[PDB]
């Protein structure tokens, strides 16, 4: 289907940058839109085909190729905070226009790469009380302190991820809501049944993958270089 | 133009979601709605064509080029149809509406509304409150304070038990922080 790498990016001002997008399916027409809180999707840059691309709704700042049918990069030219955004792709065979999207890359532009952090992750135990008053165990993951707010939290129990009994936050809270490059704190709840929960051998993970700087970036500040990385935190079942 | 009525809207579970759309240009030939979860990428649930209704589902959409308004009904709705839905016009280029967000909330059966408070499973110094179990009616309010942080409700399904619950998670840094300060 449609691929877009990254999935996540900050940039410093002035910065530039460029989105992939690939589909396989070989579809002759490939858009990109960008798609800000309260305004939908904007169209940025379209191509019907090979050699042809043309402009949209929002084009400014932006470049496009198409060499080839698979390929159709979007290329930031000199990053603006204005350009925080979600950008998505989207192909169709050209030749009826069901559009089908990549998953999108979310970017984010900051004056100032210090500005960066990673999150710290705890897992908080179930209550006693829950047990006995529900028979069932809610853990509760808090990610906290981190920027941009590009993150993927997920749980696993022994070792494989899970989806039912989750649920994460759909957004962060700023930590600081009347700052602007606020850092940030996600919360996720996991609820397994008091039994599943009072077996010793269960194992319980909240990861988070950070999205940050790369190798390449510099750092000279006293804490550690904010990277991609993930950071996880756990607990084991007990009979309490 | 594509306008879309202005969300969030809350629907019961069960009930009906019911959005719409109006487009300016009289001479537009096609219309779709497309379903996005959040974080996730815009797709594809419906297009319709000619004037009237179709069906897909539990989906419904209309168009009526008379009035010039494209509609989507999601019926028996269900908590996993929360979404952002958004109408899209061509006139085959895509303009489309700002979305509308549905928000289809459980109906609780046993609610057992009640705060408690977890520990760290590292530290044990430091903790969270927790409100759960609450009705799809109840209220939780920002806090009276900066250093107290509380999240929006979030549905939670254990689909091992047929159970679906509401909860909210509280936390703060000032020592002294009691729980029962947290949501009010």
């Amino acid at each position: 289907g449609v691929t877009q790498t990254p999935k996540f990016q900050v940039l410093k001002t002035g910065q530039s940058m460029t989105l992939q997008c690939a589909q396989d399916m070989n579809h002759e027409y490939m858009s990109w839109y960008r798609q800000d809180p309260g305004m939908g999707l904007r169209l940025i840059h379209y191509s019907v085909g090979a050699g042809i691309t043309d402009q949209g709704e929002v084009p400014n700042g932006y470049n496009v190729s198409r060499s080839t049918t698979e390929d159709f990069p979007l290329r930031l030219l000199s990053a603006a905070p204005s350009q925080t955004s979600v950008y998505f792709c989207a192909s169709r065979p050209g030749l009826q226009p069901e559009q089908y999207f990549g998953p999108g890359t979310r970017l984010t532009v900051t004056e100032d790469l210090k500005n960066v952090f990673p999150p710290e992750v705890a897992v908080f135990e179930p209550s006693e009380a829950e047990i006995s008053h529900t028979q069932k165990a809610t853990l509760v993951c808090l990610a906290t302190g981190f920027y941009p707010d590009h993150v993927e939290l997920s749980w696993w129990v022994n070792g494989k991820e899970v989806h039912s009994g989750v649920c994460t936050d759909p957004q962060p809270l700023k930590e600081q809501p009347a700052l602007n490059d606020s850092r940030y704190a996600l919360s996720s709840r996991l609820r397994v049944s008091a039994t599943f929960w009072q077996d010793p051998r269960n194992h319980f993970r909240c990861q988070v993958q950070f999205y940050g700087l790369s190798e390449n970036d510099e750092w000279t500040q006293d804490r550690a270089k904010p990277v991609t990385q993930i950071v996880s935190a756990e607990a084991w079942g007990r009979a309490d | 133009e594509v306008e879309q009525n202005s969300g969030p809207l809350s629907v019961p579970e069960g009930a009906i979601a019911s959005l719409n759309c109006t487009y300016s240009d009289r001479g537009s030939q096609s219309f779709f709605w497309y379903r996005q979860y959040s974080g996730k990428s815009p797709e594809l649930i419906m297009s319709i064509y000619s004037n009237g209704d179709k069906e897909d589902g539990r989906f419904t959409a209309q168009l009526n080029k008379a009035s010039q308004y494209v509609s989507l009904l999601i019926r028996d709705s269900q908590p996993s149809d929360s979404a952002t839905y958004l109408c899209a016009v061509t006139t085959g280029k895509l303009q489309f509406g700002a979305g509308t967000q549905v928000v289809v909330t459980p109906d609780i059966q046993n609610p057992d509304p009640a705060v408690y408070q977890l520990r760290d499973s590292k530290s044990s110094d430091k903790s969270v409150c927790l409100f759960t179990d609450f009705d799809s009616q109840t209220n939780v309010s920002q806090s009276k304070d900066s250093d107290v942080y509380i999240t929006d409700k979030c549905v939670l399904d254990m689909r091992s038990m047929d159970f679906k619950s509401n909860s909210a998670v509280a936390w703060s840094n000032k020592s002294d922080f009691a729980c029962a300060n947290a949501f009010n």
